RNA sequence: AAAAUAGACUACGAAAGUGGCUUUAACAUAUCUGAACACACAAUAGCUAAGACCCAAACUGGGAUUAGAUA
């Protein structure tokens, strides 16, 4: 589910005093008039802080996965509309491909962070082919 | 986001101009728009003839409306000025100033 | 020994010249500017070779020709009467 | 400070309420958004 | 339908390729090598079905030309 299109901006969301605005003004700082990357980084923000311990460091393996995670959901609700885009079916499958590789990764490396991200993102790790 | 949509009217009274600006300003708000401000560039001969609507036109007025719209409303918008009769010519473009200055030094 | 040469970059070298239009925005409903840039005769837009405008800023002024020509501000086939008699700043 | 900007931007906005008003003001102003560049690279106002 | 100027530019794209304007999506990946057999693309021949046909056009007819015509 998308987050709801009244929440402010990630980067208005902290600023002192953003409850005694006006309405106008919230609805100017909303999800409502921005693009698609600020809902998609709102959903990697909520993802962050349910799954990750720390949800600032962004270089660890996990948030890699996360922010894959959230760029795939998005190749796959615009391959939903353009069925015929092959370079955005080729960045889905690749990307598909990359988050595989990271989990693989994780799981041998961190076990329960592993078991985390694939509860939290509603992933199934899946073994590969041997041929 | 930030819009700007550049008008061309047809040449008008005075009376006609006034409904037509607030048919499309209520347009824009009917969609979901914040309108900021609203500029009148003048009344001028166009560049070239242009045919719309069955007819030819050579002089037209030019206005500014600068709003905030969400992302759906902009094909919306469109389809509409493509209904109303007194408009030559509406673009909608992303607002000059939301574009930041390079760092060209 | 103090007179040894030390290591620095070239002091003898001019700062690379900035355009005429650096530092100013380019919008495509200042057709003043834009016709500042076009052919009196043709209306062609004129090269960095003539106008002289680091390649980013000749692509703005491009783009904004184009924009202003299609949204109905700016002629095509010739450059506007009303400014023939603003300031020469192309080599041509 | 981009908050408070808006603070005192939003009030001057075209309402619903607002709007006959304001169209008649635009439509008696005008504006001009032309400007000339010398070869000394300074803006020459219409 | 396909895009003179810019373009004396050499950018984007994995490659083939992309140079009219606006808007919306949007441009994978923090080591490297590793596919005939996995998934995506791409191009090159040659035939098969139907369809359009302005224009051009191998073949096929017609007209004019030396003294085996102009191939
Ligand atoms: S150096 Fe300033 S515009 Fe290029
Ligand atoms: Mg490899
Ligand atoms: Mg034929």
């Amino acid at each position: 589910d998308d987050p709801p299109p009244s929440t402010l901006l990630k980067d208005y969301q902290n600023v002192p005093g953003i409850e005694k605005v006006d309405d106008v003004v919230k609805r100017l700082l909303s999800l409502e008039m921005a693009n698609k990357k600020e809902m998609l980084k709102i959903k990697q923000e909520q993802f962050m802080k349910k799954i990750v311990a720390n949800p600032e460091d962004t270089r660890s393996l996990e948030a890699r996965i996360i922010a894959l995670s959230v760029k795939i959901r998005s190749y796959e609700e615009h391959l939903e509309k353009h069925r015929k885009d092959k370079a955005h079916k080729r960045y889905l499958l690749m990307s598909i491909d990359q988050r595989k590789k990271m989990l693989k990764n994780l799981r041998n490396t961190n076990y329960d962070v592993f078991e985390k991200i694939c509860w939290g993102l509603g992933i199934e790790y899946t073994f590969p082919p041997l041929y | 986001p930030r819009y700007e949509l550049a008008l061309i009217l047809k040449a008008m009274q005075r009376p006609e101009t006034a409904a037509t600006l607030k048919r499309t300003i209520e347009a824009l708000m009917d969609r979901g728009a914040i309108v900021r401000d609203l500029e009148n560039l003048g009344e001028r001969a166009l560049p070239y003839r242009i045919s719309a609507h069955s007819q030819q036109h050579n002089r037209g007025g030019y206005f500014l409306v600068d709003f905030y719209a969400p992302t759906a409303a902009v094909e919306s918008m469109v389809e509409h000025l493509s209904r109303d009769i007194d408009v030559i010519r509406g673009n909608i473009v992303k607002h000059p100033l939301t574009q930041e200055l390079k760092e060209c030094e | 020994n103090e007179d040894l040469p030390i290591s620095m970059e070239n002091p003898y070298k001019e700062p690379l010249k900035k355009c005429i239009l650096c530092g100013k925005h380019v919008d495509y409903k200042n057709v003043q500017l834009l016709s500042q840039f076009v052919s009196p005769f043709t209306g062609c837009i004129y090269g960095r070779h003539i106008t002289g405008l680091c390649g980013k800023k000749q692509k703005e002024i491009t783009k904004a020709i184009k924009r202003a020509q299609i949204m109905g501000f700016m002629p095509v086939t010739y450059k506007d009467p009303a400014y023939l008699k603003d300031p020469k700043v192309c080599n041509i | 400070r981009e908050v408070l900007q808006l603070q005192e931007e939003v009030k001057n906005f075209i309402t619903r309420e607002n709007l006959e008003a304001r169209v008649e003001a635009a439509l008696d102003s005008r504006k001009n958004y032309n400007w000339a560049i010398t070869r000394e690279g300074l803006v020459v106002r219409p």
